[PDB]
């Protein structure tokens, strides 16, 4: 007897655990029934005790009535139905046994997609049921009804949390995120200030979820243009700034930035050189920066995607987001599972940065080189196929950013001390050209 | 404006039936399958006419 | 009770099979050799139900297809150097099976009703999977046991999609001809017979985007691609009944919406972007929402590295609620993945075009995809995009019934004559000629007018 | 610098939302759904004018 | 290529066999119909036939249809072997064939041999 109901599951699949901390998690906060409301329906619960509480439970807060272990137990007892679910001791159980809150969500997902198991395997005996006995029914006849009913399946849990697709749910998420900027100070930028008005005024700042390519050949200053739009968020938001820094040691980026915002010498900095005024400057910048603590700089060599996400999310978590993070070189990282293609695993970086914006909401800024076939033209700008031979790595960026100096190819440029900044690909704003002031003493870049 | 500037060959659309093209499908449906035949006297059916000039 | 099982036992466990008609097909092919070739595209070994015929059918196969004649002879001979005459039941059995069916002509009836009862004896035996999967999981969430049960049932319905087309003689091509015509004809015809692109100089080229039909889109970037397929998008929906399906990969729904609201309302994307919009701003995104929401016929679906099979799944979802679909659009086909093809980018990118022009057939829609030109185009910058530009990332050329391509004289001589002009090159049309579309490009309202 | 930061017309941006606003977004709500229409009236409730 | 078809069809007994890898059998036969009737192509796609076109169609129809001596096949991406079996499949019905046309080499496809385009 007992090798023969071992092999045989006739039980189908359940969580009678979750069931009763959706029923106790109502009991213990009302107000969260109009989400559960949303996931699961009475039908939903394998256990007919569980469902003719969950029904008690619906008849009280539909009626706008208080759902408290009393009430629930009253209810039940008018319909005779208190002893078919164990009693008032079982009611009590059930708000005891689950003492957490905020988790109901997730119960209730569990018993929806339980109920969704056990509705396809209703749906698969029926089928197996007409294949065996189709009384009639030619076999299109019989492909149509199973395509029938497992598309009925498919149907009820289609646009379940929302359902982006249709029109009325874009319609709702379009008033929410505009009322979101008109809350929010818009004097011409909606996102993480670059500190540019110029730079502003074309892009409204760098928004939340784009990935930020910019690219240019070295010493054009890309390291340092990137830096100062880290120090502006840095300066501009309580949200911490997250550096990746791939290429340079952490104290060297801090040396820069103490020689960008503090407008001294670099290389009094690095000599050590440094008169009484200079000294003030300094020590009132990092002052500032010691008050902020807004900054985070990883200098690990060779990440993978994965790291950098899992720092990300680390730090996100301490502050409730994360104002900017920078990647330094997004060649410089790593992909072990595409070490037999650079472009594939290029891409697939360029992918990952992407899906980490989204992710978390937040500009991600990634360093690129421009291709080595740029100098053999040396004619004009920079544009996106100089980084096409890359990784392709355009079709992921919604902002690219290139980084050209006249003085660097002419010497004798009438722009000495201008870096043009070239809008090459923008999703929320127009292309064109930005002139910013180059410092190179100070590392930084001014309007 | 447009159209006059890049004109590529003048469109004008004359496409009204001739009895004449009714009576060559019919001619043909005589020697057409079942499934040609019954397409070709369908066609032969629209050929309408519009005929004019004299 | 205990004579209960034993007849449910064996009415259970015997699955659906037909062995007098796998005897026929057999008997048949036996008597006259020549109906392999019909036989052939019906049935296949795995069809039959009893493990001798399977072995059987095997031999005439393997006989046929070398060209030697079948014979009783041979196909002993056959089974006999394979050691499986035995397992067949012996030279007598082979010719019990020649003299059991000495009719001709029903061999194809037969190999019909062999291949419907493998269908179902297929069907029966993915219920059981399923069945087994929800019983027992291994760690399989419902979605996965889902989008398994969807993927094994669509399975069996591909196998029987396309069975008897091998014969294609003039008589039946001049029928399917006429009755196109016919059905042109049925309908106003005043220059477009296929959805309207909302161009009039474009429709006068290509009379519409054309039901069946694979449309690849290609420009570099800022050429204003998407913006240009999005008024293609807007003019179906705003035309057309059915809906209007959209694949965004790269960009957000939320992204598109806003883009749709500055091309048909004219407000300044920046506006929108910015929220500067004045009382009249408002006023036009207000009545453009209006009917939007009063048409509904259109879906966005933002889903990354959706594969052809989930393109095709939910395609056919919406198609079905409304009796069929005025466009699909994919944003970028190269954003599109294949599991099974990760070692080759280029054979990933043509296999995900020969399944968007089958998808095009499959629900009589026209399906437009967004492609990249290859880089190597920059290189030259002296005239204008061609097809070998495309042929560089995925010989997609083969496979798309039109193609265009976007051209801005301005993004690469700032000074040109021609700004706030776009160039609309037709690289390829099946139904068309090829050439050349003006079209204004109001890049502010991430618009293109005629 | 300043002459080519602020060059093509005075940038200054005042974007307070005006009762006219407000007036149009409950007209709309109005038509909307039990759902979009709570979102109309939350953001005609934050247009904020109070002339006269 | 369709001209070298269309010789083969009007001077053979044995039929003509298309592999269309490209375009549809509608569209072969729109073209064939503008060559063999000598009718403008662009009057054939618009519909604008004048009375002397549509005799001219009909009859070059009517000798098509009297031959009966050619199949298209417009199946998309083909391989070798069922090129050969299609093939074989018509020409046992004729004894032979009088010409194989086969649309675009490149269109065809060698799942063994995915690994190399130029093999
Ligand atoms: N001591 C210094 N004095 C003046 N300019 C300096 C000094 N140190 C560095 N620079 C300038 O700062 C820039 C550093 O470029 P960087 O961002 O590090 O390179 P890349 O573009 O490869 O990322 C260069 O333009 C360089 O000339
Ligand atoms: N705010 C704006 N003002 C003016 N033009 C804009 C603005 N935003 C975007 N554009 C233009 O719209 C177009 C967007 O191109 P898009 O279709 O997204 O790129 P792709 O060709 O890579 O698909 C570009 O030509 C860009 O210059
Ligand atoms: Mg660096
Ligand atoms: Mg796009």
């Amino acid at each position: 007897i007992p090798d023969a109901q071992v092999d045989a599951i006739k039980v189908p699949p359940h969580s009678l655990e979750a069931e009763q901390s959706v029923i106790g998690g109502l009991l213990l906060d009302n107000e969260r029934w109009d989400t559960v409301s949303e996931h699961v329906m009475t039908q939903d619960f394998y256990s007919r005790p569980h469902r003719l509480i969950f029904d008690g439970v619906k008849s009280i807060l539909e009626a706008g009535k208080p759902l408290d272990l009393i009430t629930l137990s009253e209810y039940l007892e008018q319909r005779e139905q208190l002893e078919d679910v164990g009693g008032f001791a079982y009611l009590a159980d059930l708000a005891k046994n689950t003492p957490s809150a905020a988790n109901i969500n997730a119960y209730a997902e569990i018993v929806a997609e339980r109920a969704l198991v056990r509705n396809l395997i209703g749906v698969a005996n029926e089928i197996a049921d007409a294949g065996y006995d189709p009384q009639g029914r030619n076999a299109e006849d019989l492909l149509d009804l199973a395509e029938s009913k497992v598309f009925a399946i498919a149907e009820a849990r289609t646009s379940e949390n929302e359902g982006p697709k249709n029109v009325d749910s874009i319609l709702e998420r379009t008033l929410e995120r505009i009322e979101l900027l008109y809350k929010t100070p818009q004097d011409g930028v909606t996102g993480v200030n670059t500190g540019f008005t110029d730079l502003n005024k074309k892009t409204a700042g760098l928004q939340g979820s784009d990935l930020i390519i910019v690219a240019a050949r070295p010493s054009m200053g890309k390291t340092t243009f990137a830096m100062n739009l880290c120090e502006n968020a840095a300066m501009e938001q309580d949200k911490p700034v997250l550096i990746f820094s791939l290429e340079m040691p952490a104290e060297q980026i801090m040396m820069r930035m103490l020689a960008s915002l503090s407008r001294v010498d670099q290389t009094k900095i690095r000599t050590g050189q440094l008169d009484d005024e200079d000294w003030a400057r300094i020590s009132s910048t990092m002052g500032i920066l010691m008050e902020k603590k807004n900054m985070y700089i990883d200098d690990s060599s060779g990440l993978t995607p994965t790291e950098v996400r899992s720092r990300a999310r680390r730090i996100a978590r301490e502050h409730g987001g994360l104002s900017l993070i920078m990647v330094d070189y997004l060649q410089l990282m790593r992909v072990p599972a595409l070490t037999d293609n650079r472009t594939l695993e290029i891409a697939e970086i360029s992918r990952s940065l992407k899906a980490l914006a989204k992710e978390l909401n937040v500009p991600v800024v990634a360093l690129s080189q421009l291709n080595r076939s740029l100098e053999q033209r040396a004619d004009k700008r920079p544009v996106n196929s100089d980084l096409r031979e890359s990784g392709s790595i355009e079709q992921d960026a919604d902002l690219i950013m290139f980084i050209y100096r006249d003085e660097v190819y002419h010497p004798d440029s009438p722009l000495k001390g201008t870096a043009e900044i070239i809008i090459g690909k923008q999703r929320n704003g127009p292309i064109g050209s930005v002139r910013l002031t180059f410092q190179g003493h100070y590392s930084r870049f001014d309007n | 404006s447009k159209i006059t500037s890049e004109d590529a060959r003048a469109a004008n659309p004359r496409p009204p039936l001739s009895e004449h093209a009714a009576h060559v499908l019919l001619a043909i449906a005589d020697q057409a399958s079942d499934k040609v035949k019954k397409r070709l006297q369908s066609l032969a059916r629209l050929a309408k006419a519009n005929q004019k000039d004299d």
